């Protein structure tokens, strides 16, 4: 094959498929570099070819959903702070701005008290 | 409030598994098993009955195997072997560490009792090491090695060193226990060694030759200390060389026969 | 090299994966244990060779997330009293104490009196 | 091997690996009973060698939990009258004698008048 417009991420043993174009929304995000067919690269799981990247699955859902249509979906069961800190690490500014606007909603309301 | 036949059940299997680590065969003990029955232990509020049984269970070893051979090996290759015990002590210890971490964190920061490490080293410190013959015979041994290196005679210095290591170590934070054992004795030996060799070479050589023997020999002695000895023991040495051959000897030196500061 | 950076910790049941210095935050940890290659670990391994460790699978998360981003996760429905005790198994000591005052931090306003 | 310490256990649908010592740790639980190794048991998914356990995987949690690390953690979501029936199944005699009493104290605390 020439190549594979999907590609197959091992976030933290959970496989997340996807596409090229969902990974480059965001031109200084961690998994855009991923998209690179530069030779620096050398986390593919050879069995398939999935690219690994050790960190949390669960919070890589809004990550992903984010990076696919612009808007912080959450499942509520998921930590506010998790997020916040998982995309900080994939370096998606836009997104860590909306979640730190999303926690700043939630405390603020959390901190008022008629 | 109730009690368990079923502490034991475990603690057999924790007991087990230390005896199985001295006989030098770790396959098929698993670490995942053992930390968390030690776990158990301690967090069903006996920490009191691991932390004894602890004690025991490394004690019996060294005293019914590990000082037999150390006492089988008197006259044969013996800084070898006690060097080997040592060795193997270590390797059995950090496991046994390693396996009561959190016995490690728990009890023993909150009881006052030494932790798990301390307890391995004590035991091979008052059990084997310091017990009276084996403790005489390493020191003699030791000494009697040193002193025919001074007499010329190819001797593994290593040997020494690593048995100086092994006593340094077994002091835990000071050098007490490197100091009752073998640094007092053996400054004070080699006071009598120079205090007997600075009147040899005054009746062999005039002022000049015997500075340069002096000199040679103050380079020589801290030569031993850094590659044979503790290099903490350079200082002490170095006192008790200078006092025996020069500051005994200074007026000496002054006035030599036909030669001296005076000459 | 004959050896991996990449660990699969079966917790639980759950596959958890994670890199070897991602474990290295607290060198007193159970985990760091397991992180090397001791001889006493050879017989904690599975088919595929994950790590079997038998504590729970759910709690965990908390745990490796704080090895990851030094920071506590702590999904909103779990109970910070149950994360404390499997912190406590792991001997992440730091950890341990901000979970407590968490802990502590909740009867701030749980134990008040209005 | 002829014996292994990790017991599979599939209750009701969720998979839950634990430790032989753990099930064990009081010998009237029925848990316990699973574990030995006398011929009266056979239920088990052929190909995994899974006990076949047929109540609610969710309140199984802090059950386990008191047979792993002897404490009741419930998450927020799960009912303490769930795990409470869910604890009478298995016989675990200490942690009946556990619950009624939060159950107690939670309501206690709750319809409280000043």
């Amino acid at each position: 094959g020439s190549v594979s417009k999907w590609v197959r991420l091992n976030v933290g043993g959970t496989y997340f498929l996807t596409t090229r174009q969902t990974l480059c929304r965001d031109p200084k995000s961690f998994l855009y570099r991923l998209c690179q067919a530069d030779p620096d690269l050398d986390s593919d799981k050879d069995e398939t070819g999935a690219y690994l990247i050790d960190r949390d699955p669960t919070y890589f859902g809004p990550v992903l959903n984010y990076l696919r249509h612009g808007k912080l979906v959450i499942n509520k069961d998921l930590a506010e702070e998790g997020v916040l800190e998982e995309a900080e690490f994939y370096n998606i500014t836009s997104l860590i701005k909306l979640v730190k606007d999303k926690i700043r909603e939630r405390d603020s309301k959390t901190s008022q008290v008629p | 409030t109730m009690d368990e036949k079923y502490v034991n059940s475990i603690w057999d299997l924790l007991k087990n598994a230390i005896q199985e680590i001295q006989r030098k065969n770790n396959s098929g003990l698993s670490f995942e098993e053992l930390y968390r029955n030690a776990y158990t232990m301690v967090l069903h509020k006996h920490g009191e009955k691991l932390y004894t049984g602890l004690r025991e269970v490394v004690t019996e070893h060294l005293i019914n195997k590990v000082r037999e051979d150390v006492l089988n090996s008197l006259n044969n290759n013996f800084l070898q072997t006690l060097n080997q015990a040592w060795n193997d002590h270590q390797t059995a210890m950090v496991m046994i560490r390693d396996i009561l971490m959190y016995m490690d964190r728990v009890y023993v920061q909150q009881n006052n009792v030494e932790n798990v490490y301390n307890l391995g080293l004590i035991i091979f410190r008052d059990q084997v090491v310091r017990y009276g013959c084996i403790r005489d015979h390493l020191r003699q041994t030791l000494l009697d090695m040193i002193a025919r290196e001074r007499k010329g005679e190819v001797v593994d210095r290593g040997a020494i060193r690593n048995a100086c290591q092994m006593l340094m170590i077994l002091g835990l934070e000071g050098r007490s226990v490197y100091e009752e054992d073998f640094e007092a004795p053996f400054l004070e030996m080699s006071a009598e060694f120079f205090q007997m060799e600075s009147q040899k070479f005054l009746a062999e050589n005039s002022a000049s030759v015997y500075i340069k023997k002096v000199e040679a020999r103050i380079n020589e002695e801290i030569e031993r200390v850094m590659h044979c000895l503790d290099k903490s023991t350079e200082e002490p040495i170095v006192k008790v060389v200078e006092r025996e051959l020069i500051s005994k000897h200074m007026k000496t030196i002054v006035e030599m026969e036909n030669s001296g500061l005076v000459h």
